C-alpha cells in the first residue's frame, strides 16, 4: 500500500536498535522484503536477500526478520560510519498498479 | 379492539447500591517504577471509569477499543490495573505500533491491545530539589521481550565480545539506569504517573461492571418505572406472598 | 516443603446404597404449589456410593471429578476443613482451595510452593492446628481471591453422637463454580449407612473462576504412635 | 561489466528530455533491465522494467503513457524521452540489471544516475 | 510566560485603583497567584496570601482576586505610605525551566 | 528570627563572586532557602533553591552550571558562587526562607540583601 516507516532511528555508538517497515495485507506477508542502505555521496548497495541468508558476505551483527505484516532489522555495534538512510522495497500487488513500492524515510542518528 | 398504552416506562432488574473502594490505586503516594509495574485484576465492584474529571490535567484520555461515553454501561471481565511512573515524552509511545527505548526493552503492548492509558502531571508531587533517584529503567538486554513480561535480573550487559563476569568496565555496562528527575525540568521530562487498563473481554465470565441507576415508587399505576431493569411491562402493586432469602422471581 | 511420606497403599472401599439424596434447587426462578420437570444433573435414586472411614487408619485417596460431585460428611469432631480441587499441584496449573482458619475467610485460588502432597492438617499428632502456617515463600502467580462469611465450624472435637451432617453438591458449569449445601446439625443415631429422609439443598455461593477440574482430594485436618478420632464420608 | 550514464542539464518545463545509459558486460538477451527514479530527501519510485531482444516494456500507474522508452540490442542503448515536465519531475534516474527472464528478486547494482531539474 | 503589567497606575488619594496582571495558560488557571509589594529602601514583604485572607494583619480594603487567566488587585484608601509598586507571582511549570517568572512593573502615584 | 547578609564591592569582569548570608531563628536544617536577585529597572527572578544538609539543588535552565551552591549545618553559612560576572549581573542578592521540604507555598520576609556591581 504505502509502507509506513518511522521518520528517524535513534542510536549511539556501540549498541543495538531495530528499524522496521510496517505494511498492509498482501504486501509484506505475501512477498519478501528488501533492505537497502544509502550512504551519502555513493550509489545505493544491496545488503540482504530474503531474510534467511547473506547475499555475498557481511558480518552477522545485522539480523533481519518478518513479523506478520511487518519486517524488522536489528543492528548492533553501531559506528559513526554506518549513519545512513534505510529503505525497504516490496512487491505491492494492489489495486490499479502493482509496482515495486518502497517505504518512507528514516535517518540513523 | 381497544387497549391501554403504558406511560412512564422501564423494566425491573438493576437493584444495586454497592460500595466501590477506589481512588487509592489512582491517587497513591508510592508508585511502581518502570519495570516494577504490577497487575491488579480488578473484580471488586462497579469501578466507574467515567467520573474522573476532578483532576484537570488529564491530557491522555484517548481510548481505542471503547469510547469514554459508552464506557461504564457494558460489562468487562478481568480488567488489569497496571501502574508505572515514566516521563512525559514516553506517554506518546504507549500506543501500539510505536517504537522507542521503552517499547522494545521494558514494556510493550500487543497490536490487538484492548484498553487505554491515563496520564497526568506529577512533577510537583514526584520531584524533589535534590532529585528522586528511585524510579529506574533498563536499557540493555540480550533480546527484545514479549508483551506483558517483567524483567528483574540486573546482570551486567555483555555489549562487547570480551569475557567479563560481575565486575563492570569496558564493554560491560549496567542495564538499570536511574532517572534524573528535577522540578525545573520542562514538559516531557518531568515524572508522570501513568496508569493503563486492559479489559480483555475473553475467557472467564464477566465480573466487573455496574450501571447503578435508580427510580421511584408509585403504587398502582399503569406505568413501567423499574430501577432501569430487565425486560417486562405491566403495572406494579403490593403482594403479600412470602419468599425465602434466595428467591428472586415468580 | 516436600516430604517423602510415601506408604502408598489401597484399601477395598465399602459400598452403600444412597436412596433419595442430592436433590437441590435448579434455578433462581420460582413458583408455588405446582409440579415441574427439569432436565438437569442429579444423583440417581437408589444408587450406590462409596464410604470412606477414618479410625491407625489414614485415607486421603485420589478421587476423580466429573460433572459435579455430591458429599455427605457425618461427623461431630469436625476434622474436615476443606477440599483441594487440583490435578497437578506443581504450580503450573490452577488448583482450588477451601481454607479459612479461625476468623479470616480468605480463599486464595493460586499457585503456591506446593508439592505433590502439601499437607494442611493437625500438629503434635491428634490436636487441630495450622498447616505448618508459612507454606509459601513468595507469591509468583496468583489468580483468584475471595472472602466470605465464616462457615459453621466447632472448635476442637468430640467423638460419638455425630451431630454434624454436611451435605454438599459441587458443580462447574461454563466456568461458574456452584456450591449447594443443606447443613443439618440434628441427628442422634448410630452412624452406619445413610439416614432415610428427603431434604432439598439451597445454593450458597457461585464463584467465576473459568477453569475446569477433573481431579481432587480432601483436606482431613509422628513416626510411631498415632491417635485420631473416627470419621466417615461419601 | 558496468553501466555509466549520460550528461544533461536543466531544461524548460513542458518539453522533451532525452536520457540514456549504456550497457556492457555479460550476455544481453537473458537479463531484464530495471530503471528507477529517486527524489532527494524522500524515497525512490520504481519506473520501468524492460525485456531486451523483443524490447518488452511495462510501466507503472503514475507514468503510464506519459513517458516513452526505446531499446535496442546491437548498439546497446536504452533511451527515455521525458515529456510534460513538472516540478515533481526533478529527480535522479538509475538504470539497473535483474536476475534474468524474471522480474522478481534482488536488484543488481545501479549506475551513477542522471539528475533532471526544471 | 511573560506576565505583563501596566507601567504605571495613575491615581489620587481617596480613590480606588485597580491593577491587572495578564497571565497565560497553566499559570493562573491552576497555579495560585501572589501579590507582592516592593517597598523603597527596605526588604520586600509578603503583601498577601492566596486570595482569601491576610498574611498577618491588614484592613480588608486591600482586595485581590484572579479571574480566567489573569489576576487583579484593587487598592483603596491611598495614603503617602501606600505610594509603592506591586508585582504578581505565579508558578510557571513552563517548557525548559520551571523557576519563578514574576510579573512586570507598575507605578502608583 | 531574622536573616542578616554580607557585604560586597566592585568586582572585575569575568570573575567569580561568593555570597554567604547568616540565618538565625528557625530551624536551619529543615527549611529551604530561595535565592533571588533584584536589579534596577526590572523585577526579581528566582535563581537557586537550597536544601540544607546534602545541598541538593534544582537550578533553572538559565542558572544551571553557572551557580555553585553549598549548604551546611555546623557553620550555618549558605555559600553561593557566581561565575562570569558582567555589567548585566550588577544587582542586590536576597536569600529568604521557605516552607521547608516543599517548594510550593508563600514567601518569608527577605533580608536586606547584598549589592554586587562590576
Ligand atoms: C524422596 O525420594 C526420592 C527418591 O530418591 C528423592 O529423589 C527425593 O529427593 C526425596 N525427597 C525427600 C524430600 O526426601
Ligand atoms: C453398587 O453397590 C453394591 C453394594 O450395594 C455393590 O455390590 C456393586 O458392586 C456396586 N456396583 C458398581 C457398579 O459399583
Ligand atoms: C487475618 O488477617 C489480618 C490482616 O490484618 C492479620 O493481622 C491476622 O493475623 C490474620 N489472622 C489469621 C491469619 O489467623
Ligand atoms: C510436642 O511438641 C514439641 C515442641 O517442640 C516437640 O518437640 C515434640 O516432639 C512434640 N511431641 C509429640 C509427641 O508430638
Amino acid at each position: 500500500s504505502v509502507l509506513t516507516q518511522p521518520p528517524s532511528a535513534s542510536g549511539t555508538p556501540g549498541q543495538r536498535v531495530t528499524i522496521s517497515c510496517s505494511g498492509s495485507s498482501s504486501n509484506i506477508g505475501s512477498n519478501y522484503v528488501y533492505w537497502y542502505q544509502q550512504l551519502p555521496g555513493t550509489a545505493p548497495k544491496l545488503l540482504i536477500y530474503r531474510n534467511n541468508q547473506r547475499p555475498s558476505g557481511v558480518p552477522d551483527r545485522f539480523s533481519g526478520s518478518r513479523s506478520g505484516t511487518s519486517a524488522s532489522l536489528a543492528i548492533s555495534g553501531l559506528r559513526s560510519e554506518d549513519e545512513a538512510d534505510y529503505y525497504c522495497a516490496a512487491w505491492d500487488d494492489g489495486l490499479s498498479g502493482s509496482g515495486w513500492v518502497f517505504g518512507g524515510g528514516t535517518k540513523l542518528t | 379492539n381497544f387497549r391501554v398504552q403504558p406511560t412512564e416506562s422501564i423494566v425491573r432488574f438493576p437493584n444495586i447500591t454497592n460500595l466501590c473502594p477506589f481512588d487509592e490505586v489512582f491517587n497513591a503516594t508510592r508508585f511502581a517504577s518502570v519495570y516494577a509495574w504490577n497487575r491488579k485484576r480488578i473484580s471488586n465492584c462497579v469501578a466507574d471509569y467515567s467520573v474522573l474529571y476532578n483532576l484537570a490535567p488529564f491530557f491522555t484520555f484517548k481510548c481505542y477499543g471503547v469510547s469514554p461515553t459508552k464506557l461504564n454501561d457494558l460489562c468487562f471481565t478481568n480488567v488489569y490495573a497496571d501502574s508505572f511512573v515514566i516521563r512525559g515524552d514516553e506517554v506518546r509511545q504507549i500506543a501500539p505500533g510505536q517504537t522507542g527505548n521503552i517499547a522494545d526493552y521494558n514494556y510493550k503492548l500487543p497490536d490487538d491491545f484492548t484498553g487505554c492509558v491515563i496520564a497526568w502531571n506529577s512533577n510537583k508531587l514526584d520531584s524533589k530539589v535534590s532529585g528522586n533517584y528511585n524510579y529506574l529503567y533498563r536499557l540493555f538486554r540480550k533480546s527484545n521481550l514479549k508483551p506483558f513480561e517483567r524483567d528483574i535480573s540486573t546482570e551486567i550487559y555483555q555489549a562487547g565480545n570480551k569475557p567479563c563476569n560481575g565486575v563492570a568496565g569496558f564493554n560491560c555496562y549496567f542495564p538499570l539506569r536511574s532517572y534524573s528527575f528535577r522540578p525545573t525540568y520542562g514538559v516531557g521530562h518531568q515524572p508522570y504517573r501513568v496508569v493503563v487498563l486492559s479489559f480483555e473481554l475473553l475467557h472467564a465470565p464477566a465480573t466487573v461492571c455496574g450501571p447503578k441507576k435508580s427510580t421511584n415508587l408509585v403504587k398502582n399505576k399503569c406505568v413501567n418505572f423499574n430501577f432501569n431493569g430487565l425486560k417486562g411491562t405491566g403495572v406494579l402493586t403490593e403482594s403479600n406472598k412470602k419468599f425465602l432469602p434466595f428467591q428472586q422471581f415468580g | 516443603q516436600c516430604v517423602n511420606l510415601t506408604t502408598r497403599t489401597q484399601l477395598p472401599p465399602a459400598y452403600t446404597n444412597s436412596f433419595t439424596r442430592g436433590v437441590y434447587y435448579p434455578d433462581k426462578v420460582f413458583r408455588s404449589s405446582v409440579l415441574h420437570s427439569t432436565q438437569d444433573l442429579f444423583l440417581p435414586f437408589f444408587s450406590n456410593v462409596t464410604w470412606f472411614h477414618v479410625i491407625k487408619r489414614f485415607d486421603n485417596p485420589v478421587l476423580p471429578f466429573n460433572d459435579g460431585v455430591y458429599f455427605a460428611s457425618i461427623e461431630k469432631s469436625n476434622i474436615i476443613r476443606g477440599w483441594i480441587f487440583g490435578t497437578t499441584l506443581d504450580s503450573k496449573t490452577q488448583s482450588l482451595l477451601i481454607v479459612n482458619n479461625a476468623t479470616n475467610v480468605v480463599i486464595k485460588v493460586c499457585e503456591f510452593q506446593f508439592c505433590n502432597d502439601p499437607f494442611l492438617d493437625h500438629k503434635n499428632n491428634k490436636s487441630w492446628m495450622e498447616s505448618e502456617f508459612r507454606v509459601y515463600s513468595s507469591a509468583n502467580n496468583c489468580t483468584f481471591e475471595y472472602v466470605s462469611q465464616p462457615f459453621l465450624m466447632d472448635l476442637e472435637g468430640k467423638q460419638g453422637n455425630f451431630k454434624n451432617l454436611r451435605e454438599f453438591v459441587f458443580k462447574n458449569i461454563d466456568g461458574y463454580f456452584k456450591i449447594y449445601s443443606k447443613h443439618t446439625p440434628i441427628i442422634v443415631r448410630e452412624p452406619e449407612d445413610l439416614p432415610q429422609g428427603f431434604s432439598a439443598l439451597e445454593p450458597l455461593v457461585d464463584l467465576p473462576i473459568g477453569i475446569n477440574i477433573t481431579r481432587f482430594q480432601t483436606l482431613l485436618a509422628s513416626s510411631s504412635g498415632w491417635t485420631a478420632g473416627a470419621a466417615a464420608y461419601y | 561489466v558496468q553501466l555509466v550514464q549520460s550528461g544533461a542539464e536543466v531544461k524548460k518545463p513542458g518539453a522533451s528530455v532525452k536520457v540514456s545509459c549504456k550497457a556492457s558486460g555479460y550476455t544481453f538477451s537473458s537479463y531484464y533491465i530495471h530503471w528507477v527514479r529517486q527524489a532527494p530527501g524522500q524515497g525512490p519510485e520504481w519506473m520501468a522494467i524492460i525485456n531486451p531482444g523483443d524490447g518488452g516494456a511495462s510501466y507503472a500507474q503514475k507514468f503510464q503513457g506519459r513517458v516513452t522508452l526505446t531499446r535496442d540490442t546491437s548498439t546497446s542503448t536504452l533511451y527515455m524521452e521525458l515529456s510534460s515536465l513538472r516540478s515533481e519531475d526533478t529527480a535522479v534516474y538509475y538504470c539497473a540489471r535483474a536476475e534474468g527472464s524474471s522480474w522478481l528478486g534482488w536488484f543488481d547494482p545501479w549506475g551513477q544516475g542522471t539528475l533532471v531539474t526544471v
